[PDB]
């Protein structure tokens, strides 16, 4: 399929920015969580990222780390984050999926074998967390066999070399890292991006998607502003998801009202 | 790219957040460095001799071998300050991250051992340091934690997690991940993402390399076998590294078997695990059917680590090296034999090296052989978990 190349190109034809939530897997329960997932498209989300629970999640602040805890709280396994996944795309045919992964979960029983889940499942792309490009060479050539786009990561200072290496690896989109450090929505990314969108598209990089930080309407439309595709938001939408574990009904009505003003902002 | 290979054979790598990669490489380009350079080797040189006291003694243990035909000497780095062999290594990460010009150091610790050794070193050469230790080793290991805030450092506990040694590996990479610009993270043992495997090795090779000196003063020929315990492998690839190209010297390491193999509860992820990626490598390790990362058993809290390191897992590949597995109960013995017949105590870490060596001298006793033992720290520590078991078992 190519999911992500139709979703940009009717994106480009609103003049719109993508803006594209993240969440754990099975956080704070399996039936929950696909509540959840239904309530971040119906508001506006235009792709999804989504974690599978994982035991060492080392790029992952606090909000995360404790997501992944609330999930493995439940008895969340891969297996049934994969279950999860084929039901997601049987309701929406068209949304980009990801996932993000750590390196042992996809190693673990093979890393053909997993694309090929992956593959089997509707699944559009993976962003392995802890696999650089210089070790990304087996996952890369796994994930293009199975239809699966490989996203890499652009750190705010690459250099041309990783932007040239960036751009011809990867697909469906660069992932445009906002700063140093991990996830988290109490530190916002303070350095100016545009000259590295730029360069990705000079080399035909995948549209770039900004992330880690971005928690507010304003820095949904400074990103598109910048000349990026688009925004992720994970920390800030995972808080709504902590701060509401005692009511699963106003937990739907916060993360939508959150995601509806994220994606409005990305209009203009 | 790098300058040096990352990988030995399939084992290694540097499996970290593309966010850390230039960290990685500014440390292995100063490491080759300074490798380079008599002035850094002679200011390391000093702190060994002068400040940790190096070299070390080797022991000939005469009373425990009586009667068979096994000569048994013990590397002494029970002897080096600090009380393990762990400060070699931490001295010489210290001045690495000096020649970086970074000014504070993270570091990860369990049981506290590797902890303390950073702050030390930290106190002695000006930098401020920081230490992760997940909350369920902070609780158990009170002495160790005062004694790195008596020298100094921010002891900082993980609740993330399990709570315990992976998970302050964890903490200090995603602290690494924001500060490395001027922050230097000095990983305890032989293993993590490359150039770490190889700078913890060079950086503790003087034991073996004062172990063949010594020995072909004392015997006039090399060791039939070198034995040391295998936690991470920093204190066994420095006993083992003098003598890789020496062909005809056994190189055996001894993972904790804790309850025993066939209960699951032990820490020997090199015989008895799964080849993973985590922590930066793809090694052996403890891990459920999934791939979630489990933790290492051992009544020996140094033993801990859930994986082991790379150049390890290459050395058993290829045959070069032997690994092997003591449980609980044999180390216990071992220690107890020590202390009575050698007026020694052993840590408990140590005691499983020294345990193997007691069954390859009982079980063949009238087989010739010349053997070494790193032991590689004191046993003070140890006492009150020894009291413990000796008392419940009456
Ligand atoms: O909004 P925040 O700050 O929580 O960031 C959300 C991040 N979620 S994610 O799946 O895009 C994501 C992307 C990359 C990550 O690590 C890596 F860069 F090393 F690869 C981790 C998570
Ligand atoms: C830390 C420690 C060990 C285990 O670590 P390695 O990296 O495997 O050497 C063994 N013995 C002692 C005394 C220790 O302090
Ligand atoms: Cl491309
Ligand atoms: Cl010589
Ligand atoms: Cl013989
Ligand atoms: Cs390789
Ligand atoms: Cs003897
Ligand atoms: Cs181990």
């Amino acid at each position: 399929m190519e999911r992500y190349e139709n979703l940009f190109a009717q994106l480009n034809d609103r003049r719109e920015g993508a803006f594209v939530p993240f969440v754990t897997l099975g956080d704070p329960g399996i039936e929950q969580s696909l509540k959840i997932i239904d309530t971040l498209i119906d508001a506006g989300a235009d792709a999804l990222e989504l974690g599978v629970p994982f035991s060492d999640p080392l790029a992952d602040g606090p909000t995360i780390q404790n997501a992944n805890l609330r999930a493995f709280a439940a008895g969340v396994t891969p297996a049934q984050c994969f279950e999860m996944l084929a039901l997601i795309r049987e309701k929406h045919p068209t949304i980009p999926i990801g996932l993000l992964m750590y390196a042992n979960l996809v190693f673990n029983n093979g890393i053909d074998a997993f694309y090929a889940r992956c593959e089997q499942v509707g699944v559009d792309s993976v962003l392995v967390a802890d696999v650089p490009v210089e070790e990304s060479a087996p996952f890369r050539q796994a994930a293009l066999r199975h239809n699966i786009a490989p996203i890499f990561i652009c750190p705010p200072n690459a250099d041309d070399d990783l932007l040239r290496q960036v751009a011809s690896y990867g697909r469906g989109y660069t992932y445009l890292l906002s700063r140093s450090g991990v996830t988290g929505a109490e530190n916002r990314g303070a350095l100016p991006l545009h000259h590295l969108i730029e360069k990705l598209k000079e080399y035909h990089a995948a549209p770039a998607l900004q992330g880690f930080g971005i928690s507010s309407p304003e820095q949904v439309s400074a990103a598109v502003r910048a000349g990026a595709a688009g925004a992720i938001s994970g920390s800030a939408i995972v808080k709504i998801i902590e701060k509401n574990l005692a009511s699963p009904k106003q937990m739907l009505a916060e993360l939508r009202s959150f995601v509806s003003a994220m994606k409005a902002a990305s209009r203009a | 790219t790098t300058l040096l290979n990352p990988y030995f054979g399939e084992f290694g790598g540097m499996y970290v957040p593309q966010i850390l990669m230039p960290a990685l490489n500014q440390l292995e380009e100063a490491f080759v460095s300074a490798q380079k350079d008599p002035e850094f080797q002679a200011q390391f040189a000093d702190l060994l001799k002068n400040y940790a006291g190096r070299p070390t003694a080797l022991t000939k243990c005469q009373n425990i071998t009586a009667g068979t035909r096994t000569t048994l000497y013990l590397k002494r780095e029970d002897l080096l300050h600090g009380g393990a062999h762990k400060t070699n290594q931490v001295l010489g990460q210290a001045l690495l991250a000096k020649r970086m010009g970074k000014s504070e150091i993270i570091a990860e610790t369990g049981a506290g051992a590797h902890g303390v050794a950073s702050a030390l070193a930290s106190a002695l050469l000006g930098l401020k340091c920081r230490i992760y230790m997940g909350a369920k080793d902070v609780e158990r290991q009170s002495p160790n934690v005062f004694r790195m805030r008596l020298m100094g450092a921010e002891v900082i506990p993980v609740h993330s997690g399990s709570a315990t040694l992976k998970d302050a590996c964890n903490e200090a990479l995603r602290d690494w991940s924001g500060s490395y610009e001027t922050a230097h993270y000095m990983l305890g043992t032989a293993a993590g993402p490359h150039p770490y495997p190889t700078i913890v090795r060079e950086f503790q090779r003087m034991i073996g390399e004062e172990t063949k000196a010594q020995i072909l003063d004392k015997e006039g020929r090399l060791p039939d076998a070198v034995i040391a315990c295998v936690g991470g492998g920093s204190n066994a690839i420095g006993m083992f590294a003098d003598f890789i190209n020496d062909t005809s010297v056994g190189l055996i390491g001894v993972e904790p078997g804790g309850h025993g193999i066939e209960t699951g509860e032990h820490g020997a992820p090199l015989k008895h695990g799964r080849v993973g990626i985590y922590f930066g490598m793809k090694a052996p390790m403890m891990q459920t059917a999934d791939g979630q990362i489990e933790e290492s058993y051992s009544i020996s809290a140094g033993l801990d680590f859930p994986s082991v390191g790379p150049q390890h897992a290459y050395l058993n590949s290829i045959g070069r090296a032997d690994y092997v597995s003591i449980t609980d109960d044999e180390a216990l013995e071992a220690f107890k034999t020590l202390c009575r017949h050698e007026g020694i105590i052993p840590a408990l870490e140590s005691s499983h090296a020294l345990a193997h060596a007691l069954k390859m001298m009982r079980e063949q006793p009238e087989k010739e052989q010349l053997l070494v033992v790193n032991l590689s720290g004191r046993g003070d520590k140890d006492i009150f978990t020894v009291h413990d078991i000796l008392k419940a078992r009456g």
